[PDB]
C-alpha cells in the first residue's frame, strides 16, 4: 500500500522547498488510498502535551517523492515489520546505530514550512532516540503535575496527564507492597557494606529521606498468609506495569535504525536508512 | 558529627578526647553527650558516681 | 567422507536398527542431512 | 624483502539486499602467510610530528568508579561529593542513562591525559628518580625476573640491591596502591589509569616462551585507549596499532620537572638548590 | 546556611567553573547580592517575602 | 568534469614485498598450512667434554583469514529507469536512461578500483605489524648464541634499555651530519634475512641484477632523504605483470573428495613417486650499502583525496612520572653558590620549605603546575 | 503467501465438519496449572479449590472455535444456541456447554482470568477427521485467502464471525469518521460479584490504534459496579488509625528529630513518629479489572448476511500480545 | 542479510561442542558480512542487570550451520517478509505451539561453553514464553526480597509448572545467583518503594479514608471524568534554599522516579521475538530440542 | 556557547574557567566599553573591538 | 610426516631456536628420529 | 572530530610566529630558503587544463 497525497497549485517559491522535505513523516487520521494535501495538516505549535497526546490517536506514514502533482507516502506500521525505509532525522541529538526512535512534537515552534499560497503550515515531528525521548517526556509530565525552549502548560489537558500518571501510580500499591515497603531501613543498612548497593541508590533519592525520620512496625501478617505469598504477586504487578508505563505517557518507540555501510553516527539533518517496528 | 569542623580536623579539639590528667568532672560531663559514636568511660568498673 | 563409488551390491534386505551390535558405528538420519554436501578440505600449500 | 609474504586472492562474489534503493555489497576473501625463518621487515620511526595528545594535566577523580564500601554517615560523604566534584572536570555529572563526564566545549590541544597518585614515603631516596624508575620500586616487570619476583619481599629487588624496595605502601601484595591499580580487584573506573599496566600480574596465564615474543608483540599491540575528547576506556576488540617499550620494560621516564618555576628559567643553571630540586629530562625525546 | 561574604570564599577555587560568586562579581566599583524584595529600612523580623 | 586516477597494483614497487597468486578455491579450504624444515650447521669442539650431533627441526605456520568489500548502492528512481519497467515512450525518456547508465558505469567503475588499492592498504597494514622496531632488533642479533644463561639476557636488556632511549628518532635530532643517517639506514636493511628464493620475481633492474626489497615513506621523510644523502639509481625497472596461479585439478581433486586434503605440487609428488612477458614501469630505484631496493612514498598514488589515515604515521607511547613533595634528607640540601635566589630583604626565605608542588612545561611551553589539592580526587574518597 | 499452524486434537470444542472454512479458533492452555495457580492466586475469604472441582467436573483437547466459546456466555443470541446444539453432531454436547461455562465462571471467581488462559490463533481452512479426533490447520500471518482449501467449491475462504457479538466502534463512538482500513480487535468483559457473575464477549472493529480510554468509557458501568463490589468477603478492619495518616509537614522542616545513618537498632530511635501503613481489605488491581483486549489484524469492510453471520472482507492476519483494561 | 563468523581453529572434540549449539541465537554488534568470534562473547559469569540492558544495543542473530573454517548466523531484527528458521530452545521448561518467545539471560542457575582452547567464553541466552518468563524474573527476584529480611527462608511453594510437569526452580545459590542477580533486586525494589513513598507524599490522606467506601470511592472518581475531590494532592510544604543540607523538592524526585521507571521497564524484553509456528511435528517441544519458528 | 557561560573550563588554561572576573561575564564592566551591539563606539578607533 | 619433495629452497640459515615465538608448532631432536620411518596408513577395504 | 582540528589549530599558532618571513631572517642557510621556495611551489594545486 502507499498513500497517495494530491497537491494543490503551488508557486515556486515553496514547491522547491516543500522537495527537500523528502524523509520527514506526517500524521494522517484515515488510512484511505487517495487523501489531499488540506487534510493531512496541523496547526500552528501549541501545547506539545496535546500534540504528544494525539499522536498516540493517529497512524503516522512517511513521505518519498514529491512530484509536480503529486506525493507519495508509506503507512508506517500496520501490517508491516520489514520494510525498510528511509527517513531524515530532524532533532537535536545525533541518533547512532543500533537503538530505536521515538516520535515527539516540536519544541520553541519555529518549524513550520509555512505555505502561504495553499494558506496553511505543516509541523513535522522532530526524532529522538528513545533514551532521551522518555526523559523529555518525564520533565514535562512532571512540570503538568507542578501546576496543580519551554511552553506553558494550559490546565486543560494537563489534568489528564496528571490523572493518567497517579492511576498508574496509584495501582502499586498492594498489601504485598507493604512487605517491600517494611525493609527500607533493612535496605539502608544493606547499602553501606558494599559499593554496587550503595550505587543503586540516588541522590535525591527520595527514600532515604525517609528511612531515616520514621520508624514503622511489622507488618500485619495478611489473611491467610499459609496459602499464598503477596510480595510475588506485588512484583509481578510492578513488572506489568512498567513495561507500559513509559509509553503511556509519551510513544511507543516507532522504528529502530539500521545501516549496513555508512559511518555508524548520523548527525542532524541528513537521512538514515531505518526498519520499522 | 554533632561537632563543628574543627573538632573533625584536627585531633585535639575534639571533646571526647580526655585530658591525661583532669581535676573535676568539667571534661566529662560533657563527653557523654555526643552519641553519635557510642562513648563509654570505665573508672574502676563504675561509670562515675 | 560418504562413499563415492560403491563396490559390491547387497543382496538380501534387512531391518537395520534390530542388528546395531553387529557394526562399529552407526548413524541413521531420517532424510537429506546437513552434513553431506560438505565439501571442507585442508591441506599444506608449499613446503622448503 | 624480495618475498617477505605469500598471497592468495579468492574468489570475487556479489551479494544483494534492499535498503529505499538497491546494495549491492561486493566481497573477495583473501588469506597471507609468513614464509621467512626469523625477521623479514623492520622500522626505524625516523621523523616526529606534534604529540597527539595534550602533556598538561588532569587530577583523576575516583567517584565514578564503584565497588568501594561507603561511610556511613550518608551526610558525610554527600559533603564529599559536594566538595571534591565542585570545579573538577570529568566530573560524573547525573545527566540521563550513563551518569558520565559531560561533552567539554572547546580543546586547547590534543585529548587531555590523566593524572594518577600513590602514596609515598618522605624518606625516599631522590636518586630514584634521575633515572628511568619504576612507580612501584620494586621493579619486577617481566623481562629481568623470573616468575614470583613480582610481590616477593624475601628476595631483593633486582634494579637496587642496596634495598628489598623503596615504598612499601605501593609493592606488597595486598598492599594499598595495589587495591587501586590492580587487575582483578574490581575497583576500575570508565576513566583510562596510566598506571594500570604496572600493578597486573594476570599476565601470569600468559608466560613468555621467547624474548621474541615480547619483541615483536611490542611495536604492534592495540591500542588501550580512546579518541575522543577524554582518555576514556576502550571495548579492547576494536583497538588500534601503537608502539610502547613500556609493556617490555615495565619502566618510566621522568619528564623536565622541578619544585620551583623560578628553577626552569633559560639560565638554567644548579640542579639542586635547597629542599626545593629539578630532575633533568631524561627520556626519550630530547628535541 | 552560611553566608558567602563573611566566610571567605577562596584564593584559587574561586575562579573555578561552579562557585556561586562569578555570576555576581562583574565590576570593580559595583557588588551585586540577594535580599529581601522589600524597602529599606524595614521591620524588625525578616519578611519571607 | 573530472577524470579518475586508476591504478594496477603490480606497477607499484610494494609488489616486489609479496608472492601474489590466485586461489580461485580459497572459499573452500580449512586452515592451509606450510612446512619448513632446517638443519643447522655444526663445528667439532675437542678435548674432555663429548661432541654432539647435528640438529634437525620442522615446524609450521597457519594462515589467517581476511577479506574486503565496498558498498554500491543504485537508487530505485533510476532502477525503474534501467530494467525499462518505468520506462515510457517518449523522446525524453530515453535521455534520462541514457543519463543512468551511464551514472551505473561510473559507479561500477570506481567501485571495481578500490579492489586494487585495497590490496595496497592490506600490505602495508600487515607488514606494518610484522616488523619490530630496529631500536629492539639490533642488539638482539647481536647477542644470538648467548641467550643460555642470565647474566647475559641481563647484559642484553640494559643495552636495550638504552637503544630505545637514544636511537629512536633520526633525521629530526640529526641534521648536522649526513653518513649517520645512511649508516642508520645500512644497519636497517642488514639486520634482517633474506627468506626464500622464488623464480616468478624477477624484478630486475633496467640494466642487470635483481632487487631485493622496498623502502616505503611518508612524502616528508622522502624528500628529506632525497636530496642530501641518497642518490638516485635509476628511473624504470621491468617487473612481472601476470599472477601465479595454485589450482585443484585431476590429482588434487581426487585426494580433496575422498581423503581430506590436497597438496600444492600434487603433481610433481606423483611424477616423481611413481616413475611417470616483463612489462616496463616508471619506477625510481636506490642503492644502500651494498643492495637496490624500491624507494616510495605511496601517500599520492594511492590513499590521496580519501577518507583513511595513511599506516605509516603510527603512535609511540611513553609514560612520565614526577615525584610531588619529596624532602631530601638533611647532608644533601646545599646551595651551589653563597650567592644564592635571596629573597627581598626584610622578609624570610621560603626556599628553606618542604616545596608543596611541582612545575613543568606544557605541550607547547606554557608551564602548568600540579599541586597537592589536586590529589583531593584521590586521597578523598572511602575507598581509602 | 501466508503461513499456516497444524495441531492435532480432540473433536470437543471445535469441530471442523460442522462448521466451513473461515473461523477464528482459540488454543486452550493445559489446565494442570491453572489449577494450581489457583491455589496461590484466589484472593482471600473466597474459596481456594472451586477451581480444581469445576475442572473435574468435565471430564488432549486442546482448541476451542470462538463460535462454540461465544454460546457459553452471557450474551449470546438464542438462535446460534440452537445452531451450536443441534448442528453439532457430537455426544452430550449440550451438557458440556453447560460445564464449560460453569468452568469460565468459577475461572473469573478465583482471579486467574481466562485471557491468562485461551492464545488466540488464526482462521481453520482444512481438516482430516478419525472417530473422534481430528487436526485442524489455520492461518498464522499474511491475508486469509492467500491459503488453499480443500473443498474445491470455494478454494479461497473469508472470516466469519457471529454477528451477534460484533460490536463496532467508531460508528458507536461517533468519531465523525470515514471508513477505510480498521484495525481488529477481540475483547473480554469481566464481572465480579460472588456467585453472581459473568464473562461477555465481543469483536470490536475500528481505527483506533489504542484502545485504553475507549473501552474505559464504553464499559462504564461494569468497571464501576466491579469497582465497589470487587473488596467484598475480605475483613477489612475498623476505622483507620490516625497513624496511618503519612506525615507530610516534616520534611522539609529544618528543626526535626533526625537519625545517624546506619542505626535502627536499640540506640535511641524512639523519638521518631510511628507511621504504619496498613492496606487490608481495599480494591488492588486485580479487583477493579473489567475488561481484557488483543489485537487480531487489519480489515476493509465487515458485510452482514446469511443464522446471522458478518463476513469479514481482506483480513490480514496479525495477532498481538494480550492487555489489560483495569483502571 | 547472513553473516559470517570467522572461527580461530581450535581442536578437534572442543568443535565437536560448538557444532552441538547449532540452534541457539547470539548478539552481534553491527550488522557487517564479516565478524570474529573475539567480538560475539561475554564473561559467562557476569551481571544479569547489565547483561539485559546490552541486549537491546544488538541484534538477535541464530546460529546456522557451523564448520571448522566458519559459522553463519541470521539477524532477526531487520529481514524480509519474515522467513522462516529454526530454533533450539533453551529455557527450563518447553513451549507449546502457537505462543511467544523472549530473550533473557540465564537467570536461574547458568550453563555456558567453556572454549578452553580459544579462551573465551560464551552466554546463550533462555528462550522463554511470554507470560512464564514474566513470572519467572517476579519469581526469583521475590524469593531473593523475602531472603533479604531475614524472615522464613522457606514456603515450600517457589515452583512453577509448565504443561504438567512439576518444576523445582534450582536452589538460589548455585553458580553466583546470590551475587549476579543482587542488582536486579535491588534496582527493582526500590524503584517500587520510591513510587509509593512519591506518590503517599503527593495524596497523604489516602490511607485514612473508608476501608471499603472511601479508596473505593475515591478510584472510581479518579479513573472517571475530573472531579478530582478538588487538588487532591495537597499543595506540598514549600522548600529549602536550595544550598540547605536537607533540601527536598518533590517534584524533581517524581520526574526522576518517571525517568528511571520508564527505562528499566523498557530494559526488560517482554516484547515478542519471535512465534513458534510449528508445523509436521510433536505439537509440544521438549526442553534441548529444536522448533520451527517465524520472526515476529 | 563557550564564550559567556562559566561551567566550561577556559579552553587554554582549564585549571581555572576564567582568568578575570571583570572582563569575562556578558555585561560585565570591561565588556560595555567594547562590544558590537551596546553602542559606545565614538570616533577613534578601538584595537579590542 | 616429512615432505616429500621441497618446493624451493630457503634462501639464508639462521639460528632458528632463539625465533620460535614466530612459529606456531614445532620440534627438535637429536639426530635421525626412528619415529618419521616406519609410516603406515589406514584404508578402507571396500564400501556397499 | 575535534581531536584532529585541536592539534591542527595548535600548530597553525606556532606555524605563524616562526616562517611569516624568510630570507632576512635566515640569510645564512642559503638551503633553507630553496626549501621554503620549493614547499611554496608545491604546495598549490593544478586547475583545470
Amino acid at each position: 500500500m502507499e498513500v497517495d497525497i494530491a497537491l494543490p497549485t503551488l508557486s515556486p517559491g515553496d514547491l522547491s522547498a516543500l522537495q527537500r522535505c523528502e524523509g520527514r513523516v506526517v500524521f494522517l487520521e484515515t488510512l484511505r488510498r487517495h487523501a489531499t494535501l488540506r487534510e493531512v495538516a496541523l496547526p500552528c505549535g501549541g501545547d506539545v502535551l496535546a500534540a504528544m497526546a494525539a499522536y498516540r490517536r493517529r497512524f503516522a506514514a512517511v513521505i518519498t517523492r514529491v512530484t509536480p502533482h503529486r506525493m507519495l507516502a508509506t503507512p508506517l506500521g500496520v501490517g508491516g515489520r520489514g520494510q525498510s525505509l528511509v527517513l531524515q532525522n530532524t532533532g537535536p541529538f545525533d541518533l547512532t546505530n543500533g537503538d530505536h526512535v521515538c516520535l515527539v512534537p516540536p519544541l520553541l515552534g519555529d518549524e513550520c514550512l509555512r505555505l502561504t499560497s495553499a494558506n496553511l503550515e505543516l509541523r513535522f515531528p522532530m526524532t529522538l532516540p528513545l533514551a532521551q525521548a522518555r526523559e523529555l517526556t518525564a520533565r514535562v509530565v512532571a512540570r503538568a503535575a507542578e501546576t496543580l525552549q519551554l511552553p506553558p502548560p494550559h490546565r486543560d489537558n494537563a489534568e489528564a496527564a496528571t490523572r493518567s500518571l497517579v492511576l498508574n501510580m496509584i495501582f502499586l500499591l498492594n498489601e504485598g507492597a507493604v512487605i517491600l515497603l517494611s525493609l527500607i531501613p533493612n535496605l539502608l543498612t544493606l547499602g553501606a557494606q558494599d559499593g554496587y548497593a550503595n550505587a543503586v541508590i540516588q541522590l535525591g533519592s527520595a527514600t532515604r529521606e525517609l528511612g531515616q525520620l520514621v520508624r514503622q512496625p511489622p507488618p500485619p501478617l495478611p489473611q491467610d498468609h499459609a496459602r499464598r505469598f503477596c510480595v510475588f504477586e506485588a512484583l509481578e504487578a510492578w513488572i506489568a506495569s512498567a513495561s507500559r508505563l513509559g509509553d503511556t505517557l509519551g510513544t511507543r518507540p516507532v522504528a529502530r535504525v539500521c545501516i549496513f555501510d555508512g559511518p555508524p553516527t548520523v548527525p542532524p539533518g541528513e537521512k538514515a536508512a531505518v526498519v520499522e517496528v | 558529627g554533632n561537632q563543628p569542623q574543627e573538632e573533625l580536623n584536627h585531633a585535639l579539639a575534639d571533646a571526647t578526647l580526655l585530658p591525661p590528667l583532669i581535676w573535676d568532672c568539667d571534661p566529662i560531663l560533657y563527653r557523654d553527650g555526643l552519641a553519635e559514636r557510642l562513648p563509654e568511660l570505665r573508672v574502676n568498673g563504675a561509670h562515675f558516681q | 567422507r560418504p562413499a563415492i563409488l560403491p563396490s559390491g551390491q547387497i543382496l538380501s534386505n534387512i531391518e537395520v536398527h534390530s542388528h546395531r551390535a553387529l557394526f562399529d558405528i552407526f548413524k541413521r538420519f531420517r532424510s537429506d542431512d546437513n552434513n553431506l554436501y560438505g565439501a571442507e578440505f585442508d591441506a599444506l600449500l608449499g613446503t622448503y | 624483502e624480495k618475498a617477505s609474504e605469500s598471497y592468495f586472492m579468492g574468489q570475487m562474489q556479489v551479494a544483494r539486499t534492499e535498503s529505499g534503493g538497491l546494495h549491492l555489497q561486493l566481497t573477495q576473501p583473501r588469506a597471507n602467510v609468513d614464509l621467512g625463518v626469523g625477521f623479514t621487515a623492520a622500522y626505524a620511526a625516523a621523523a616526529l610530528r606534534a604529540p597527539v595528545t595534550d602533556m598538561g594535566n588532569l587530577p583523576q577523580n575516583l567517584f565514578a568508579t564503584r565497588g568501594a564500601p561507603p561511610m556511613l554517615d550518608a551526610d558525610a560523604d554527600d559533603y564529599l561529593r559536594r566538595t571534591v566534584n565542585a570545579g573538577n572536570r570529568l566530573a560524573p555529572v547525573p545527566v540521563f542513562g550513563q551518569m558520565l563526564p559531560q561533552v567539554p566545549a572547546g580543546l586547547a590541544r590534543g585529548q587531555q591525559s590523566v593524572c594518577e597518585f600513590i602514596a609515598t614515603p618522605v624518606s625516599v631516596d631522590l636518586a630514584y628518580f634521575r633515572r628511568a624508575c619504576n612507580p612501584r620500586g620494586r621493579a619486577a616487570g617481566e623481562v629481568h625476573g623470573e616468575e614470583g619476583l613480582m610481590f616477593d619481599h624475601s628476595h631483593a629487588d633486582p634494579a637496587h640491591p642496596h634495598r628489598a624496595t623503596a615504598n612499601p605502601w605501593a609493592s606488597q601484595r595486598h598492599s594499598y596502591a595495589d587495591r587501586l591499580y590492580n587487575g582483578q580487584y574490581n575497583m576500575s573506573g570508565p576513566a583510562y589509569s596510566p598506571c594500570f599496566k604496572f600493578f597486573t600480574p594476570a599476565e601470569a596465564v600468559a608466560k613468555s616462551r621467547g624474548l621474541a615474543r615480547l619483541i615483536a608483540d611490542t611495536g604492534a599491540a592495540a591500542s588501550p585507549t580512546s579518541n575522543g575528547e577524554y582518555q576514556f576506556k576502550r571495548p579492547v576488540g576494536a583497538g588500534e596499532l601503537v608502539e610502547d617499550p613500556c609493556a617490555l620494560f615495565q619502566e618510566a621516564y621522568p619528564p623536565l620537572c622541578a619544585s620551583d618555576s623560578a628553577l626552569l628559567r633559560t639560565p638554567l643553571g644548579a640542579e639542586e638548590h635547597f629542599a626545593q630540586y629539578l630532575i633533568r629530562d631524561e627520556s626519550p625525546l630530547k628535541g | 546556611v552560611r553566608p558567602r561574604w563573611a566566610a571567605p570564599a577562596a584564593a584559587d577555587q574561586l575562579l573555578a567553573p561552579g562557585n556561586a560568586d562569578l555570576r555576581l562579581e562583574l565590576h570593580p566599583a559595583f557588588d551585586f547580592f540577594v535580599a529581601p524584595e522589600v524597602d529599606v529600612p524595614g521591620p524588625f523580623a525578616v519578611p519571607q517575602v | 568534469c573530472s577524470t579518475l586516477s586508476l591504478v594496477r597494483f603490480l606497477e607499484l614497487g610494494l609488489s616486489v614485498a609479496c608472492v601474489c597468486t590466485k586461489f580461485p578455491e580459497l572459499s573452500y579450504v580449512a586452515e592451509g598450512t606450510i612446512q619448513f624444515e632446517v638443519q643447522q650447521p655444526m663445528i667439532a669442539r675437542d678435548g674432555p667434554h663429548p661432541a654432539d650431533q647435528p640438529v634437525h627441526n620442522y615446524m609450521i605456520k597457519r594462515l589467517d583469514r581476511r577479506s574486503l568489500n565496498a558498498a554500491f548502492s543504485i537508487a530505485v528512481e533510476a532502477l525503474g529507469l534501467i530494467s525499462g519497467e518505468n520506462l515510457d515512450g517518449t523522446h525524453i525518456s530515453s535521455a534520462m536512461r541514457l543519463r543512468a547508465i551511464q551514472q551505473l558505469a561510473r559507479n561500477v567503475q570506481a567501485v571495481l578500483d578500490s579492489f586494487e588499492r585495497g590490496t595496497a592498504d592490506q600490505m602495508l597494514r600487515v607488514l606494518m605489524e610484522k616488523a619490530p622496531p630496529l631500536s629492539l632488533l639490533a642488539p638482539f642479533t647481536l647477542y644470538e648464541g648467548r641467550l643460555a644463561d642470565r647474566v647475559a639476557c641481563a647484559a642484553l636488556v640494559s643495552e636495550l634499555k638504552r637503544r630505545v632511549r637514544d636511537d629512536t628518532f633520526f633525521l629530526t635530532k640529526h641534521e648536522r651530519n649526513k653518513d649517520a643517517v645512511l649508516d642508520r639506514l645500512s644497519d636497517l636493511v642488514n639486520c634482517t634475512a633474506p627468506s626464500v628464493a622464488v623464480a616468478r620475481m624477477t624484478h630486475a633492474d633496467t640494466q642487470g641484477r635483481p632487487v631485493d626489497g622496498v623502502l616505503v615513506t611518508t612524502a616528508g621523510v622522502r624528500q628529506r632523504l632525497l636530496h642530501h644523502v641518497l642518490t638516485l639509481a635509476d628511473t624504470h625497472a621491468d617487473v612481472p605483470v601476470t599472477y601465479g596461479e595454485m589450482v585443484i585439478a585431476n590429482t588434487n581433486l581426487v585426494t580433496a573428495l575422498v581423503m581430506g586434503k590436497a597438496v600444492s605440487n600434487m603433481d610433481d609428488v606423483a611424477r616423481y613417486l611413481l616413475g611417470g612477458g616483463s612489462a616496463r614501469v616508471r619506477a625510481d630505484l636506490v642503492v644502500v650499502g651494498d643492495r637496490l631496493v624500491f624507494l616510495e612514498a605511496l601517500e599520492k598514488r594511492v590513499y590521496q583525496a580519501t577518507q583513511v589515515p595513511y599506516p605509516l604515521v603510527g603512535n609511540l607511547d611513553v609514560t612520565f612520572v614526577m615525584p610531588l613533595g619529596v624532602f631530601k634528607p638533611a647532608a644533601d640540601r646545599y646551595a651551589r653558590h653563597a650567592g644564592s635566589f635571596a629573597p627581598t630583604p626584610g622578609l624570610p626565605d621560603p626556599r628553606t620549605h618542604p616545596p608543596r608542588a611541582v612545575h613543568f612545561f606544557n605541550k607547547d611551553g606554557v608551564p602548568c603546575h600540579v599541586t597537592f589539592e589536586h590529589a583531593m580526587g584521590t586521597l578523598c574518597h572511602p575507598s581509602f | 503467501r501466508a503461513r499456516l499452524i497444524r495441531q492435532v486434537t480432540l473433536a470437543d470444542f471445535c469441530e471442523p465438519q460442522a462448521e466451513r472454512p473461515g473461523l477464528v479458533v482459540l488454543a486452550l492452555r493445559h489446565p494442570a496449572d491453572l489449577a494450581g495457580a489457583a491455589y496461590a492466586a484466589t484472593p482471600p475469604g473466597k474459596n481456594h479449590r472451586d477451581l480444581e472441582e469445576a475442572w473435574l467436573a468435565l471430564d488432549r483437547a486442546s482448541v476451542v472455535s470462538l463460535n462454540f466459546l461465544v454460546a457459553a456466555a452471557e450474551n449470546a443470541d438464542d438462535a446460534l444456541r440452537a445452531h451450536v446444539t443441534t448442528n453439532y453432531r457430537d455426544r452430550r454436547t449440550a451438557a458440556r456447554l453447560e460445564r464449560f461455562a460453569t468452568v469460565l465462571r468459577a475461572m473469573i471467581r478465583s482471579h486467574v482470568f481466562p485471557h491468562r488462559a485461551l492464545h488466540v490463533l488464526g482462521g481453520l481452512l482444512g481438516h482430516v477427521t478419525q472417530d473422534r479426533l481430528a487436526s485442524v490447520t489455520c492461518v498464522a500471518r499474511g491475508d486469509q485467502e492467500a491459503a488453499r482449501t480443500n473443498d474445491m467449491a470455494a478454494r479461497r475462504s473469508q472470516v466469519h464471525v457471529p454477528a451477534c457479538a460484533l460490536m463496532d466502534v467508531d460508528r458507536e463512538l461517533r468519531l465523525g469518521g470515514d471508513d477505510g482500513l480498521r484495525f481488529a480487535y477481540l475483547v473480554f468483559v469481566y464481572t465480579q460479584r460472588h456467585r453472581r457473575e459473568a464473562l461477555r464477549v465481543h469483536v470490536a472493529v475500528s481505527r483506533l490504534p489504542e484502545l485504553g480510554d475507549a473501552l474505559s468509557f464504553l464499559l462504564a458501568g461494569t468497571r464501576v459496579d466491579n469497582a465497589i463490589h470487587g473488596t467484598d468477603e475480605a475483613d477489612a478492619p475498623a476505622a483507620p488509625a490516625a497513624a496511618a495518616a503519612f506525615p507530610a509537614y516534616l520534611f522539609n522542616d529544618p528543626r526535626s528529630a533526625r537519625c545517624p545513618t546506619g542505626r535502627l537498632n536499640t540506640p535511641a530511635a524512639e523519638a521518631l513518629p510511628v507511621w504504619a501503613p496498613d492496606m487490608r481489605g481495599r480494591a488492588t488491581r486485580n479487583s477493579c479489572m473489567y475488561a481484557a483486549y488483543v489485537r487480531l489484524g487489519t480489515v476493509e469492510r465487515v458485510v452482514r448476511r446469511a443464522l446471522p453471520l458478518a463476513h469479514m472482507e481482506r483480513f490480514t492476519w496479525d495477532v498481538g500480545a494480550w492487555e489489560e483494561c483495569f483502571f
